[PDB]
């Protein structure tokens, strides 16, 4: 049918799109995923529990 | 903190109002039965109702009734079919007489199976109308079509002894409405458990008892789940 | 037909060679890398609060930019914003459709909006010109159940629909802008980059796709999970996102490196996620489950930090506060938490 | 009465005063030295020859014999005939002389009473702890309790007030003292408070069964209306026919502390409110039976007939049809051994039916070990 | 009721023997 | 990602006998139930066949029944649909569909239209 030679037709556009993009190491991302997670450790209620006198829940 | 006390006093007393509302708006939708009709479009639904969703309110015995068909929705319902847990019932509306036309009712056998065990729906009760009876009369008295084709367990069925055909009805009809019936009432009884429960209905499209078979239906339901909190049952 | 079958054979070659590239960008992984990372330990969150007043299950909850106010939304056909600080009820709005999955809170505040089965995603402006609340916009493209709607900003929402599509708003003209197609089952949920120029979707077809918002062109396509996905989040890095599937299972993906980082799973878990969400940090991973409970999850490893275990229903949302203090739990039993 | 025959004892003191201040013997130097005695009144009769005296009215049957004369000699020196190898007055009273039950009764409803207050408390704590067992079916079961455990107290503190009302110095003050605990007010309000308590868990298990009988076959309603509605009707309606019965107890057959009903038609007063509720109970639990096998009808014959007996035995304690078996057996008419079956069958079976109903209604509820096995599973976790 | 007769019962009991003993006193002293 | 491949369809003659493999890829096979679908030419689509997690559990559409037997292998993660009696009204493509979520005894939507977790199919054609 002619709806399904389009729709393939798009699939195989949309995979040579996706097909030529720049990939970095995962090594790397890991990295960076680290880095964000490590230099903001600080700032986050839920890994650290503030005390009582500066939560507005307890 | 004047001003602090302030507001907090209007928040208090906004909040109190909304509860106010809130407490009318609880007893009008506990006084509401919520029905999902769910069938296929050449079942009949439609004419027994007379945007991805229509409603109709209709009131039995003075007891409101909220029925709910499935408007403008995709084919897939394994995720859209879970906002129905909480309903009183699930009105079944399927085809009898399109046993052969597409083997129409096996789709729909396979779609109460799923149904039936599904995670969500399983204390939700079944209201089944085995609709078009006046066709599927037609259908097996004329004989050009036979129900062992699609389904050869028609051939040792025997009629139930429990059977009660109304007067001037063929055996053959009768036989043939009985084991459609007994389809879905095996899929039931398999997983029943007590849990939620399934009530079978020969039904034709223009049925004038169909609310009534439906308030009765839904009676049952409500005094099956309060007896069930008492343990009576 | 040859012309279909030499276009598929085309299609498998192009994911052979993006397998093969991502494979080769696979150096190392994630879990590696992170074994000389302390453990976070275990994480003890008590409910701190719990609003009621729903009187059905709760699909949908939206934090407030301010982490002070929260909208739910109930099958009951009610939106309540609450102030979680005091648990009063701010405004109770009564829903023209009772069957709402989803409601989004705008970042001024001064808008909330809903959606559900009525394939319509409804504009309401709290900051009322006379004192009442009342619909301000009604967005009727869709044919398919609204699944979930952000606020880009006033006049801009993205909604995700059960018709495979995502599609993007003109609240003023109330007209589609950008429609966001490639999905084949129904769109579950979508997560805005922090940026508002990307945004994630997951489906039903358990995949996840990255869009942009000015050209309505999908950008890469993630794959993994093995069912449906029911939860999307962006890291708050906004370099990689989360997914809740109904295999049991919660992924982390990486943009740059266009490929699974690890998996959070456990073999007691058998039962789907119905949300996640990521900590101000992005250390902890929260998931929502079927199985009442909700599961704190070290992000950099692979190990459960903690349990959030108050609810006698289905999870069915969550929302952790611009800010970072607390998240807050929706649920079947029609009951909203709070957690710290 | 102990009241009566101590006035009229004093009354024949002063007469036998009075008739020894007119000594028909004006002092003959060789008459018998009358004496007042304690029980009999005794003049001075001819020495040397024995007297005999009737014997005193004051005595409950002798009163009413006249026949037997106490008989006492007195010899010519105006002594009489020692007795017990002792210088005592001579004394003939065979003339005019004249349990385990109740205490088996009161063992048993007393250990009853004991446990069904101490699962009752229990159940209370288990029902109002855990909030997702909050509903109006958990509030009018919490009720039901209150109104058991109030009875069962009731019940200790009219015991010990009957006890009280008995002691040996309780009735050492009546002949002499004249105020004891009897003539307190307060006892009156205790077996006031005990006829209200079995008033009030009475028509709490109406409340009980209509509750039910509305759930069943009785659409819908404003819960939050009925609800007062049925407060109202499980506490104040008692009040309605306690207090009448306080008011005509006070200005007539104000004696005994309220405890003993002398006159059936003040009695009736209670009596028919509480059998009107037991009787309409028991038309509820008929149909609401009724309603159960039409259930398990729709739905194997032997298996149905267990599970009818196993919902029929755990409906009794909740609607308290145990009591019609003896309740049209009057008290005026039950008498010998038929009374003592019917009061140790009521007691007997009230006294654990609030055992009974805590047992039933919250240790083996589903929801109740559902919420406990939750609980337990959190601890872990 | 149950509790009513029980108790009317032991009074009556109870206030008979306290009169037989009372009359018992009266023998005595 | 979620990958099925239908084989072994092809031509065959009336009364003949066929056999497809579904070779899957991509998920744990052993936790999911399995389902054969079909789509005779012009004309919707049809549940065949399915079979449980363990192999335990077999049903069929009621016009195959006595003739189509269905089996699976949780070691080579391979579905199979052996035939034996065919007829030209199972002229269709044949699609091998998985149930959407694992450890579920319900199944929706495998005769959607467009449903994925299924297979390109492979055609079977029985004429003479």
């Amino acid at each position: 049918n002619t709806a399904s030679i389009a729709q393939a037709r798009k699939l195989v556009e949309q995979l040579k799109m996706e097909a030529n993009i720049d990939r970095i190491k995962v090594s790397k991302a890991a990295a960076d995923l680290m880095a964000y997670c490590e230099a903001h450790a600080k700032e986050d209620p839920l890994l650290t529990p503030v005390p009582a006198s500066e939560n507005p829940f307890r | 903190t004047e001003d602090q006390r302030n507001e907090e006093k209007a928040q208090r007393e906004a909040n109190k109002k909304i509860e106010k509302q809130l407490q009318k708006d609880k007893q009008v939708y506990r006084a509401t039965h919520r029905l999902l009709l769910l069938g296929a479009g050449e079942s009949g639904k439609n004419t027994i109702v007379k945007s991805g969703i229509f409603e109709t309110k209709f009131q039995v015995d003075k007891v409101n009734f909220h029925m709910f068909d499935v408007g403008a929705q995709r084919d897939e319902r394994r995720k859209w079919i879970q906002c129905f847990n909480d309903v009183t019932a699930i009105i079944f509306v399927v085809a009898s007489s399109s046993y052969n036309m597409t083997n129409r009712l096996q789709a729909a056998l396979k779609l109460f199976d799923s149904i039936w065990n599904n995670k969500w729906l399983r204390d939700t009760s079944v209201i089944l109308f085995l609709n078009k009876q006046d066709l599927l009369a037609e259908k097996v008295l004329a004989g050009k079509s036979k129900i062992e084709d699609y389904f050869p367990e028609f051939a040792r069925y025997t009629t139930p002894e429990d059977a009660t055909p109304e007067p001037g009805e063929d055996p053959r009809v009768t036989r043939a409405k009985y084991f459609i019936r007994d389809e879905f009432l095996r899929i039931s009884t398999a997983s029943g458990d007590g849990r939620h429960y399934c009530y079978p209905h020969f039904t034709c499209s223009v049925d004038t008892e169909n609310i009534r078979r439906v308030f009765n239906d839904c009676r049952d339901i409500i005094q099956r789940m309060h007896l069930r909190q008492y343990e009576l049952l | 037909q040859s012309e279909l079958d030499q276009l598929r054979q085309e299609a498998e070659q192009l994911k052979n060679q993006i397998r093969d590239a991502r494979k080769a960008c696979a150096d190392a992984t994630l879990s590696q890398i992170t074994n000389n990372i302390d453990p976070v330990g275990r994480i003890q969150m008590r409910t701190r609060r719990t609003l009621r007043g729903h009187l059905a299950k709760i699909y949908a909850m939206h934090w407030g930019t301010d982490s002070r106010l929260l909208v739910s939304a109930s099958q009951d056909g009610k939106l309540i914003i609450w102030d979680s600080y005091t648990t009063n009820k701010v405004h109770a709005i009564p829903l023209r459709s009772s069957w709402v999955m989803t409601c989004a809170y705008a970042p001024s505040g001064n808008y909330v909006a809903c959606g559900g089965l009525d394939n319509i995603c409804s504009i309401y402006n709290l900051k009322t010109r006379e004192g009442n609340v009342r619909v301000s916009r009604e967005l009727a493209g869709h044919t398919g159940y609204l699944s979930c709607c952000r606020f880009l900003d006033d006049n801009q929402i993205v909604t995700s629909s059960g018709d495979t599509t995502c599609a993007l708003w003109d609240i003023e003209t109330g007209q589609q802008t950008t429609t966001f197609t490639g999905h084949t089952g129904d769109v579950m949920s979508l997560s805005l980059a922090p940026d508002t120029r990307l945004f994630v979707s997951g489906a039903c077809d358990a995949s996840a796709k990255l869009w942009d918002v000015r050209e309505g062109m999908c950008r890469q396509t993630f794959t993994g999970h093995e069912s449906d996905i029911n939860a999307i989040c962006f890291f708050p890095n906004g370099n990689a996102f989360a997914t809740g599937s109904d295999d049991a299972t919660c992924r982390l993906f990486d943009l740059r490196a266009d490929q699974e980082l690890m998996t959070y799973s456990h073999d007691n878990i058998i039962c789907g996620i119905t949300s996640v969400s990521f900590s101000k940090s992005g250390r902890l991973l929260l998931a929502g489950y079927d199985d009442f409970n909700c599961n704190v999850w070290d992000a950099l490893k692979a190990d459960r930090a903690g349990v959030l275990a108050g609810h006698d229903n289905r999870v069915s949302c969550l929302g952790v506060t611009d800010d970072g203090m607390a998240v807050a739990t929706g649920s079947w039993d029609s009951f909203l938490k709070i957690w710290n | 009465s102990l009241w009566e025959t101590v006035q009229k004892w004093r009354e024949y003191r002063r007469q036998c005063q009075r008739s020894l201040t007119e000594d028909p013997p004006p002092a003959t130097d060789l008459f018998c030295n009358r004496t007042f005695d304690e029980y009999a009144c005794w003049p001075d009769g001819e020495p040397g020859s024995f007297v005999n005296v009737s014997c005193p009215w004051y005595l409950p049957w002798a009163s009413s014999v006249p026949q037997g004369h106490v008989y006492r000699f007195c010899t010519a020196e105006g002594l009489w005939l020692q007795k017990d190898n002792s210088s005592l007055p001579w004394r003939d009273l065979s003339e005019c002389e004249e349990e385990e039950q109740l205490l088996f009764l009161y063992i048993i409803y007393t250990v009853g009473y004991a446990l069904s207050f101490s699962a009752l408390v229990i159940a209370s704590a288990i029902l109002l702890g855990f909030r997702h067992l909050h509903c109006t079916r958990n509030y009018i079961h919490l009720n039901l309790f209150a109104s058991f455990i109030l009875r069962a107290l009731s019940v200790f503190i009219k015991d010990a007030a009957l006890k009280w009302m008995y002691s040996t110095a309780a009735q050492q003050h009546q002949w002499d003292g004249l105020l004891s605990y009897q003539d307190s007010l307060s006892c009156r309000l205790v077996f006031l408070l005990m006829q209200y308590c079995v008033a009030a868990n009475y028509y709490w298990l109406l409340v009980e069964g209509v509750y039910l009988y509305t759930l069943l076959a009785f659409s819908v309603f404003s819960e939050q209306w009925i609800f007062r509605l049925y407060v109202s009707i499980g506490w104040g309606v008692p009040l309605l026919f306690v207090v009448p019965w306080g008011i005509v107890k006070y200005l007539y057959e104000d004696e005994g502390c309220w405890t003993r009903n002398s006159n059936m038609n003040y009695w009736l007063i209670i009596r028919l409110p509480i059998l009107f509720a037991i009787g309409v109970n028991f038309l509820i639990f008929v149909r609401v039976i009724c309603i159960v096998v039409s259930k398990l009808k729709a739905n194997c014959k032997t298996d149905i007939k267990c599970r009818l007996a196993k919902s029929t035995l755990t409906l009794i304690p909740l609607l308290g049809t145990h009591e019609v078996i003896f309740a049209f057996v009057m008290d005026e008419h039950a008498r010998g051994t038929l009374r003592f079956i019917k009061l140790f069958t009521e007691l007997s079976f009230t006294s654990f039916q609030g055992l009974m109903v805590a047992i039933l209604y919250c240790f083996v509820n589903n929801e109740v070990q559902l919420e406990f096995r939750k609980s337990w599973e959190r601890w872990r976790l | 009721h149950g509790e009513x007769t029980f108790t009317s019962d032991l009074s009556k009991q109870m206030e008979e023997e306290a009169v037989r003993l009372f009359i018992e006193w009266l023998k005595n002293g | 990602q979620v990958q099925l491949q239908e084989s072994g369809g092809g031509l065959v003659q009336p009364g003949g006998s066929l056999r497809l493999s579904c070779a899957a890829s991509g998920f744990t096979f052993s936790n999911y139930k399995m389902n054969w679908v079909r789509q005779a030419p012009g004309k919707g689509l049809e549940w065949v066949s399915d079979i449980s997690q363990s192999g335990a559990s077999i049903s069929y559409t009621g016009s195959v029944k006595g003739r189509f037997t269905i089996s699976r292998d949780n070691a080579k993660n391979t579905l199979y649909l052996q035939m034996n009696s065919l007829k030209p009204e199972d002229t269709a493509v044949y699609y091998c569909a998985r149930c959407p979520a694992p450890f579920t005894r319900d199944c929706f939507d495998v005769t959607s239209t467009t449903y994925a977790y299924r297979g390109q199919g492979t055609q079977v054609t029985v004429s003479s």
